[PDB]
């Protein structure tokens, strides 16, 4: 299971 | 923000007038987090060889880096961190994060340096984000 996508730079 | 937009907007974006041909973010288990529309089907042995090459630099160099069965010559990389390959005028950069693998595959007229720029800088951001 992929972790959540981090907030975009 | 989705994993797909990370590929679409931060890997497949314009770099000095050029674009990657394929790009993807993989978990180190070999699962796709997101990939471009025609990113090669990576074999389990290709993922295992990539993981081993990061753990032991020089593992793939004498035999070649393989992506979807396509052979790349291992060129200069960063031990434990960045794999770089060439196939004619094209090539590939694989940047390791703590949990993932960031892929970028390019063709001429895009250069290896432009591919390194987009792939390694996104991988750096994911590392700095705890991934």
């Amino acid at each position: 299971p992929p972790p959540p996508p981090p907030p975009p730079p | 923000m989705s994993w797909q937009s990370y590929v679409d907007d931060h890997l497949m974006c314009e770099v000095e007038g050029n674009h990657l041909t394929h790009a993807a973010i993989f978990g180190q288990d070999g699962s796709v987090w997101a990939q471009s529309s025609a990113f090669p089907q990576l074999k389990p042995a290709e993922i295992a060889g990539i993981n081993k090459d990061f753990e032991e630099a020089g593992h793939l160099a004498p035999t070649g880096l393989f992506l979807g069965g396509e052979k790349y010559m291992v060129v200069q990389g960063e031990a434990g961190a960045v794999i770089r390959g060439k196939k004619g005028p094209g090539g590939v950069t694989i940047k390791k994060t703590t949990q993932a693998l960031v892929f970028g595959i390019y063709d001429e007229p895009m250069t290896g340096g432009q591919c390194n720029l987009v792939v390694e800088r996104l991988g750096d951001y994911l590392i700095e984000s705890g991934l």
